[PDB]
């Protein structure tokens, strides 16, 4: 029974699997250096960390 | 040489020594020259209760004898 | 009926009330889950303790042994929910419709 | 050593429990007349405080039952000074 | 139960913490087992619909003892009334009332 | 007796940690068992007086009770003080 | 009442100290000295950003062995009591089930932390 | 006074409860829990269960330091909202206060008061036992008769823990 | 007199503390061939008074960044617990005479870990973050492992109770029937203080200074003074446990004698230590206690419920 | 429903045994041994009773013997006696194993004079 | 009187804060390596008090031993800020003083005294670490002669 409401509803998937939202992985980022004790000093390693 | 560390040893060591002497000699003072009553369970809990009422004073570690039967 | 179970009592409800409405966040309604627990455990523990029921302090124990299952459990699935979205958020949880 | 250890001291624990059980008909006997005459004592004060309310009756029991019921904490010291209240309740939890 | 397996079985499953006036580790007593044993004698065999009205007065007994309501009441009654006597200087309490 | 022994030195050689973990858990579930110091362990339990021995109404008809502590009947803690 | 003024002394010097701290100095503040550490460069990014946990499966499985910990303290006085046939077997069922839940967690890989 | 010792931790255990109920960011909810935890601990404290208060506060201490982490993993936003950033955050966090003041106001006037159940005010002390135990504490007799009384409570809860890792590796599999 | 007894408690301690830098410097300075503090005073006796003055009359700064209530309140709970766990030690006389010490002392270690947690998050920067985050993963990995290993040494003992370590070891110290518990109690005790070769929280070369990089002044000497006093009082925690002294109650000093001694010996052998060994990595401490410990701790535990069973040695309750 | 009743204060009256715990565990022993009779008396009484009313005439034979007893203590043993409970009063668990060497004074003053 | 006072505690502060310097952990180029060997056991710096500190909000010195580059130098400001007060520069090498073998490069700054201000130069090309020890045993006699409290108290 079509309404308002339920006019943008669609389907499901025939299977079940939805698609996978699309990449949003958000690494960090950390400057390692050049103030720090094991960066010699003058070292800017700037570093993506998952964890 | 080494033995210059031992200054730095024994004032730390004097420290220590201090809180467990304090509290000896604390307990003892209040409570007439004795250790003070452990109490872990309600019994010990009722002979101190019973000790206060029977030394007359309000006190616990006020101990009655032989010499106040009669 | 001391005072002491009026608080108990109430505390509960605020758990409760807390758990009925969500903001945004799984996390924050998972507290309220653990917070109703402690309510449940507090009140147990204080009727068995003031009425020597001697057997029965052991319940409170059982008590906490299933809600840490609970709370392990749904952590798990909040950790699913946030690899599927990237977020906590209660609201991406609609594909599934009434 | 510590199993033989152990045992010596199961030994002494024997010894002071029947110290205990050696006293206990002495506490029991100081015990029972001590709750009466507390309770007495609240009956007497009872009697005064409540004279003049309408439908009181002095020292009528909230029980169908004439059998003994041990008074509670409330009973036993209902009147009584709150320092010696904050003792009998609090005093063992308290006593470290 | 529903099913009753314990009974049938002959095992103890867990009616061995359903009341508090069963056995207890080292003999030691609730405060309301002579209420809670009464209520249970009085009201065993008789189904639930007649212990409902036949067995009233040990059950109100044993809910008494469990919450201590009317007692409380009573207390607060005393207590209430003392206060009016001695806001209105009427009443000097004992001395083993006060220390 | 040969592919056996095999095991458990390959076991000893790559998790000793594991090795002295079975070993140690296999003679807490074996020894007790065995012992024939067990049963006085339930003894000394049972022999502990935590509560009041209240006393038997005397009816004229219990021989084995005693009427005073000091008498030989009831049960006796010789065996305890030799242990 | 002891153990309460102990706790109260405790943090109250705890307190008086800190209260010292920021009182008897004397302070120059402004933008730069209360900027974020970052090594000597700007963050790129805010802190508060997800972190991700590499151990989150042994952080779950920490709450369902932390809950072991408060069925396996009371086997001191368990040892009391007259059914020691009983206690013992029990004591080690317990024991047993709670190494078994390591085993299965060990050879499943749980315990080896996320990539 | 400290007869209402009692009653006045009770009073923080609600207020640390309306503390995570509001729903601030678990950062601030998980003290709220810590806080409660610990009064709780004081309130079964003074019952007479000294075991079971250290042990809800000992169990609460380690399952919301698993909850911080994942609190900095998977529930946490820019601007972690505090108990006065959000008008409702905030609107429940005053009101659970009031409600806990004016239910505190009449308990302690009147001596009683009437929700669903019927409260009284005269202190948590008048219905403490009278009498004596002997050596032993009767909460650790009781926690301790788990192994020899608790034999089927024993399996039942061993088992639970062994399927309880069984099925927090399976749900987060995620294959 | 009881005010005076907490004073003579907390003030001692806060003074053993002091000189405790001060004998690590020098000990860490005769391993590495030097001297450490000999200049400021004789035998750098003052030294600790030096660091105290300075640190309390320099600036401390809020980071703009920061939530102030946590930032504050994590150094004031840090040095507030750390005092709490003294007060049930017998030394020989507790100060506050426990039924469940050691419960309560493993209570409060719990409830210190967020003095390392609300301060790394509040200060709002990521290698406070990154430092608050490796203490939830240090607890997880030794606090099933402390717990048991505890436990099974109670057994011997038969209660909770600190003072009766003391009645447990007067023919024999506990260190002979339970020295693999005393191995792993020792290094979990490394762990549980953030020792190292378990400094982690703070791990200087890897996190500059880990989860207090961004307190300074006063509050950071909190948090400094709180780290000492669990060192010590991990110490005195298991010289009463593995090493026990005999008590005379009529000579309550010779216990205190020998039981400091004992305690300072085991201190000085965690600033041995520190200068012998690299640092483990986080994920490596957490399967040397989990793959390692844990396995034999649940046996030994299992040891240790019947061995008293199978030989009528079962102590006594109370 | 219905009065409470108590015994009146001149019911209660009796020669209470004022001594401290420490003499009272100093002599526990002995006095078990030979003040068992009105003891197991009164005790059987509490717990056949269930009621405190019903029992304090027995209970008031528990102060008497236990009077006597100290009484010949007081008599015979009193140097001993004092010695013992004066250690076992030093002790905060009031433990016997400390004072063997004063306990078998009293045991023996005892077991010649009385 | 108050002048005798302020000027006790003023010797009191002011011995605290020399006899507790804490450089920051924070070298450059190569006269970071002289720097090394002043913490090494033959002149050990850390029995005069000094000990290094890698975050620069518990550092009380920063010594600044090496080339500063232009690229560096906004690092080095704001670590500078980040230290709070009371706190002391010292310029270590020809680099760190006005630029010495590199003064005339397009990516040096010629001095690190036109980044922050500079308390001790300590010359050389390393400085020996027995020169960079005298550096520091200079700073410590110049914190000796502050009047601060003195200037307060006849403000
Ligand atoms: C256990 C005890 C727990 C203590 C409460 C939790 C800590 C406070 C908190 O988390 O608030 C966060 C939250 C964030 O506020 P914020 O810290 O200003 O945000 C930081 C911004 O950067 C704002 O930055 P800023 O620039 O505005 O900071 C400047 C400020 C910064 O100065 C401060 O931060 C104040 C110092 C706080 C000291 C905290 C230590 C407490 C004493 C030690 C106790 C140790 C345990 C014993 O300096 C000032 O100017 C001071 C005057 C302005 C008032 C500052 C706000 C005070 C809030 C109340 C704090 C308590 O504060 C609130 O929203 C207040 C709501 C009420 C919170 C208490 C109720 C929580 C429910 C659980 C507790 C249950 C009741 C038990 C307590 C009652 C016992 C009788
Ligand atoms: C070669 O290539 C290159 C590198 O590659 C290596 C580089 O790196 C760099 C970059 C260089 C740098 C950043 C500088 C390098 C310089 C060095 C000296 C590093 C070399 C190696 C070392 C080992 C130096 C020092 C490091 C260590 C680990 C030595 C260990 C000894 C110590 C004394 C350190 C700290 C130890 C302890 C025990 C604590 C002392 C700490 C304190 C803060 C003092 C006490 C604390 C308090 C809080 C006060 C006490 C009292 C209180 C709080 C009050 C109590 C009392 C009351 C009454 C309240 C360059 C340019 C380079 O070219
Ligand atoms: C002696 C009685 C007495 O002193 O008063 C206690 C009094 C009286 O002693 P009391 O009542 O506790 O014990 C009874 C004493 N006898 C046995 C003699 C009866 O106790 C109190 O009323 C409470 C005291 C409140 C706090 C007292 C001040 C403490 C602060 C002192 C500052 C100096 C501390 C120095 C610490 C040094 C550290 C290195
Ligand atoms: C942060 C500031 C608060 C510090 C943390 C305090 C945690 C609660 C302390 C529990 C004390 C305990 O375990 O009892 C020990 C022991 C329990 O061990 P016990 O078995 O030896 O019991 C002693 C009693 N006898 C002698 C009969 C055995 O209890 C006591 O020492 C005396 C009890 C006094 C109870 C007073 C409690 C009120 C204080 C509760 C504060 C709750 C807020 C905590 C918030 C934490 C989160 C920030
Ligand atoms: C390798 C790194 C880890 C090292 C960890 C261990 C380091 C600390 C080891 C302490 C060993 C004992 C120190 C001996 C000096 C203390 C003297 C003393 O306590 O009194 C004499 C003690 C005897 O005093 P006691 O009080 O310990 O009595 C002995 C034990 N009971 C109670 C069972 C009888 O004897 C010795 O310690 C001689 C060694
Ligand atoms: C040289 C190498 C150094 C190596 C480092 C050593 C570490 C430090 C040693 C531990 C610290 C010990 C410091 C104190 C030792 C002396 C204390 C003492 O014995 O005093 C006598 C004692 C009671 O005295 P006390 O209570 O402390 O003071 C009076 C308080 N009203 O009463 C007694 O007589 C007790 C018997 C004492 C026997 C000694
Ligand atoms: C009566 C009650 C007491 C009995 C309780 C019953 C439960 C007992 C088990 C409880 C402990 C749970 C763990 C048991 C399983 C052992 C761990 C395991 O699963 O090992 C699997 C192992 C996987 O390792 P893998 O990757 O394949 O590489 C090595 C290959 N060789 O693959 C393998 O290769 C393993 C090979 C087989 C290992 C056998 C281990 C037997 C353990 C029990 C021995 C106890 C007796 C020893 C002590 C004797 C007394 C001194
Ligand atoms: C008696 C129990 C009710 C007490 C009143 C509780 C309401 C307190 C005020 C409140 O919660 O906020 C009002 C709310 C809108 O709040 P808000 O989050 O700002 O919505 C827009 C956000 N973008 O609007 C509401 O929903 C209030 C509903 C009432
Ligand atoms: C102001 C709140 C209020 O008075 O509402 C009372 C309402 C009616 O209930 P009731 O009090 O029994 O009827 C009138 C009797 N005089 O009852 C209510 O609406 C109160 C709402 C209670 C919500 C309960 C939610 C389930 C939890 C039940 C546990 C028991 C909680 C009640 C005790 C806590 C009281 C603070
Ligand atoms: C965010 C806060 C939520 C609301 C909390 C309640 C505040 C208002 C209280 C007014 C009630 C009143 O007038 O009573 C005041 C009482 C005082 O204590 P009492 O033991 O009853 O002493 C009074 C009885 N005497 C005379 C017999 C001793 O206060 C409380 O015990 C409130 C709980 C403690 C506060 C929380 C910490
Ligand atoms: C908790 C509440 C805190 C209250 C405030 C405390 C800090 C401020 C107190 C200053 C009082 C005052 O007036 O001292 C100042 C007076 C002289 O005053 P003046 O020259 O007229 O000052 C007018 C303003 N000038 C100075 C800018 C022109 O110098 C003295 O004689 C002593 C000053 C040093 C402090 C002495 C205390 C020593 C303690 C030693 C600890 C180890
Ligand atoms: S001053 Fe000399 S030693 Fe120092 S950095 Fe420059 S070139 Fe290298």
């Amino acid at each position: 029974y079509p309404t308002k409401e339920t006019a943008h509803w669609k389907p499901p998937p025939w299977n079940d699997v939805d698609p996978p939202k699309d990449t949003l992985v958000s690494n960090l980022t950390l400057n390692f250096g050049p103030q720090h004790p094991a960066a010699h000093g003058v070292l800017r390693l700037v570093m993506e960390l998952s964890g | 040489m080494w033995f210059e560390v031992l200054p730095g040893i024994a004032v730390m060591g004097v420290c220590l020594f201090i809180p467990g002497m304090a509290t000896a000699r604390i307990h003892r003072f209040s409570n007439g020259g004795k250790e003070k009553r452990v109490a872990h369970y309600p019994y010990q809990w009722y002979l101190m209760e019973r000790d206060r009422r029977v030394s007359g004073v309000n006190r616990s570690y006020v101990s009655k004898g032989l010499e106040n039967i009669d | 009926m001391s005072m002491v179970y009026m608080n108990i009592m109430m505390a509960f409800t605020v758990s409760l009330v807390g758990l009925l409405m969500y903001r945004s966040h799984l996390m924050s309604s998972l507290l309220c889950l653990e917070g109703m627990m402690l309510s449940l455990f507090v009140m147990a523990a204080l009727t068995i303790l003031n009425s020597h029921f001697t057997l029965a302090s052991m319940m409170p124990i059982i008590l906490l042994v299933f809600a840490a299952c609970e709370a392990a459990l749904g952590l798990s699935l909040l950790v699913m929910v946030s690899n599927t979205y990237g977020t906590d958020y209660v609201q991406n949880l609609n594909l599934l419709q009434c | 050593s510590m199993m033989k250890w152990n045992r010596e001291r199961r030994r002494l624990q024997i010894e002071d429990f029947e110290a205990r059980i050696a006293l206990m008909p002495l506490l029991q006997a100081e015990k029972d007349r001590r709750v009466l005459q507390m309770l007495r004592e609240n009956l007497e004060e009872e009697a005064t405080v409540m004279k003049d309310v309408p439908g009181w009756k002095v020292g009528e029991s909230v029980f169908h039952t004439t059998r003994w019921v041990t008074p509670m904490m409330g009973e036993l010291y209902g009147l009584r000074a709150s320092e010696e209240v904050l003792s009998a309740t609090y005093g063992f939890i308290w006593y470290t | 139960p529903f099913f009753d397996v314990q009974k049938r079985l002959g095992v103890d499953l867990d009616r061995w913490m359903t009341i508090q006036s069963a056995e207890q580790p080292h003999k030691i007593p609730s405060r309301c087992h002579a209420f809670e044993k009464e209520w249970i004698e009085c009201a065993h065999g008789i189904g639930s619909i007649r212990a409902e009205k036949e067995c009233k007065i040990e059950f109100e007994d044993f809910r008494e003892c469990l919450l201590r309501q009317k007692t409380m009441k009573r207390l607060h009654a005393i207590r209430r009334q003392r206060e009016k006597l001695i806001k209105e200087g009427k009443y000097t309490p004992p001395p083993h009332h006060s220390g | 007796a040969e592919r056996v022994a095999a095991f458990l030195k390959n076991v000893w050689a790559k998790e000793p940690v594991l090795v002295a973990s079975f070993a140690i858990a296999g003679l807490a579930v074996i020894l007790p068992t065995l012992s024939p110091y067990t049963k006085y362990s339930l003894m000394i339990n049972r022999a502990t007086p935590y509560n009041y021995p209240v006393p038997l109404r005397d009816d004229g008809n219990m021989p084995d009770v005693p009427s005073h502590p000091q008498d030989p009947q009831g049960p006796s803690l010789e065996w305890l003080k030799r242990l | 009442m002891n153990l309460m003024l102990a706790l109260l002394t405790n943090f109250t010097l705890a307190t008086l100290l800190v209260i010292i701290a920021f009182w008897l100095p004397q302070l120059n503040v402004y933008s730069e000295k209360t900027s974020p550490y970052e090594c000597g460069f700007d963050p790129m990014g805010s802190a508060r950003l997800p972190f991700s946990m590499k151990f989150f499966l042994v952080a779950i499985t920490f709450l369902l062995f932390d809950l072991e910990i408060a069925l396996l303290l009371p086997l001191p006085w368990a040892s009391q009591t007259a059914n020691l046939n009983t206690m013992l077997t029990m004591a080690l069922f317990l024991i047993i089930l709670l190494a078994v839940s390591l085993a299965y967690e060990w050879t499943q890989k749980g315990l080896e932390w996320t990539e | 006074m400290m007869l209402y010792i009692v009653f006045i931790l009770s009073v923080i255990f609600v207020m640390g409860f309306v503390g995570f109920s509001s729903k601030p960011s678990p950062i601030y909810g998980g003290l709220g829990l810590i806080v409660s935890g610990g009064v709780g601990c004081g309130i079964v404290l003074n019952f007479g269960g000294s075991f079971l208060g250290l042990m809800v506060f000992l169990i609460y201490l380690g399952g919301m330091m698993v909850v911080f982490g994942y609190t900095t993993a998977m529930a946490t936003e820019q601007y972690p909202e505090i108990w006065l950033s959000n008008k409702a955050v905030l609107g429940a966090f005053v009101t659970g206060l009031l409600m806990e003041f004016f239910m505190v106001y009449y308990v302690l006037k009147d001596k009683e008061v009437e929700v669903v159940f019927e409260f009284n005010g005269l202190g948590d002390w008048v219905i403490y036992d009278t009498g004596d135990s002997g050596f032993f504490s009767e909460e650790a007799m009781g926690i301790a008769a788990l192994y020899s009384y608790g034999t089927w409570l024993v399996i039942v809860t061993g088992w639970s823990l062994l399927i309880g890792v069984v099925v927090i590796m399976e749900i987060t599999r995620g294959n | 007199m009881f005010m005076i007894n907490i004073l003579m408690l907390i003030i001692p301690i806060l003074l053993a503390v002091a000189f405790l830098t001060l004998v690590e410097r020098k000990v860490l300075g005769y391993m590495q061939l030097r001297k450490g503090p000999n200049v400021v005073g004789p035998y750098g006796l003052l030294q600790p008074i030096a660091d105290a003055i300075k640190l309390f009359i320099k600036e401390p700064l809020r980071p703009a960044t920061s939530s102030a209530s946590m930032f504050i309140l994590a150094p004031i709970m840090a040095l507030g617990l750390a005092l709490t766990m003294w007060i049930p030690l017998p030394m020989p006389y507790p100060l506050i005479n426990m039924n469940l010490g050691v419960l309560f002392m493993l209570a409060m270690s719990s409830l210190a870990v967020y003095s390392i947690l609300w301060s790394g998050w509040a200060s709002n920067s990521k290698y406070a973050l990154i430092g608050a985050l490796r203490a939830v993963a240090q607890t997880i990995s030794y606090e099933v492992t402390l717990a048991i290993i505890l436990l099974s040494v109670l057994l011997m003992s038969g209660s909770f109770t600190l003072s009766t370590l003391i009645t447990t070891q007067e023919q024999m110290w506990l260190i002979l029937p339970a020295w693999p518990l005393a191995m792993m109690w020792f290094i979990s005790t490394l762990a549980e203080t953030n020792r190292a070769p378990f400094d982690l929280t703070e791990g200087e070369s890897e996190l500059v200074s880990g989860f207090n990089v961004e307190y300074a002044a006063g509050p950071f000497a909190l948090f400094f003074m709180a780290e000492y006093a669990n060192i010590i009082m991990m110490n005195i925690f298991t010289a009463i446990l593995f090493l026990g002294t005999s008590h005379n109650p009529h000579m309550p000093e010779l216990y205190t004698i020998n039981f400091t001694i004992k305690s300072l010996l085991l201190t000085m052998s965690f600033l041995w230590i520190r200068a012998s060994y690299p640092r483990f990595r986080y994920d490596q401490l957490m399967h040397l206690l989990w793959k390692n410990f844990l396995p034999l701790t649940l046996a030994l535990c299992m040891w240790h419920v019947s061995l008293p069973i199978l030989t009528s040695g079962i102590p006594p309750q109370t | 429903p219905g009065i409470v009743e108590l015994p009146s204060l001149e019911d209660l009256k009796v020669q209470e045994v004022k001594v401290s715990s420490s003499v009272l565990k100093a002599a526990a022993h002995h006095y078990g041994a030979q003040c068992d009779k009105p003891n197991k008396e009164f005790m059987l009484c509490r717990w056949e009773e269930k009621d405190p009313r019903r029992c304090l005439e027995e209970g008031k034979l528990v102060n008497q013997c236990a009077l006597e007893f100290f009484r010949q203590i007081k008599r015979h043993c009193a140097e001993p006696f004092t010695e013992y409970w004066t250690c076992i009063d030093y002790s905060g668990l009031q433990l016997f194993r400390r004072c063997r060497k004063q306990q078998a004074q009293f045991d023996e003053c005892v077991l010649d004079k009385l | 009187r108050g002048e005798y006072v302020v000027a006790k505690l003023d010797d009191l502060i002011n011995w605290a804060r020399r006899s507790s310097l804490w450089p920051m952990t924070f070298g450059l180029a190569c006269c970071a390596v002289e720097m090394m060997h002043m913490a090494a056991p033959r002149y050990d710096m850390d029995r005069f008090g000094v000990v290094f500190r890698a975050s620069p909000r518990q550092s009380d010195v920063m010594i600044v031993a090496g080339t500063l580059t232009n690229k560096m130098a906004p690092a080095l400001r704001k670590v500078y800020d980040q230290m709070p007060e009371p706190r002391y520069v010292v310029s270590m090498g020809s680099c760190a003083n006005g630029g010495g073998y590199y003064h005339y490069s397009y990516s040096v700054v010629r001095g690190c005294d036109r980044i922050v201000p500079v308390d001790i130069y300590v010359p050389g090309c390393p400085p020996t670490a027995e020169a960079l020890l005298y550096g520091i045993l200079q700073l410590q006699k110049k914190i000796k002669r502050e009047k601060r409290l003195r200037i307060w108290y006849r403000r």
